[PDB]
């Protein structure tokens, strides 16, 4: 990931009143993935045959 | 006399052996499909004895 000049200049403080970035800003990165799976129902029980 | 409304003899109520015999807290199955992320191979172990 390559960030942006707006982000790198808003990270530092010095913003005037009601500018949002008056205080120094901190950022974090989050990644989510969606995957398939198989569930087996037998003998009154459940489990993942593939794990 | 006057006509009487039919009384639907719906009974059903077969219930269900939902309660296990004692607690039947045992449905044992094991991981089978070599987990996931099968990882690397022999990773060249070799030997280090000074020939």
């Amino acid at each position: 990931v390559t960030m942006s000049p707006e982000s790198v200049v808003a990270a530092a403080g010095g913003g005037n009143n009601n500018s949002g970035y008056n205080e120094p800003q901190r950022f974090a990165l989050v990644v989510i993935a969606v995957n398939h799976n198989v569930i087996r129902i037998m003998n009154g029980s459940m489990g993942f045959p593939i794990l | 006399n006057k006509t009487i409304s039919v009384t639907l003899g719906l009974r059903h109520w077969k219930t269900v052996s939902a309660a296990p015999p004692e607690k039947m807290s045992k449905s044992g199955v094991c991981k089978i499909a070599t987990n996931v992320y099968n990882r690397d191979g022999g990773a060249n172990p070799f030997l280090v004895k000074y020939e």
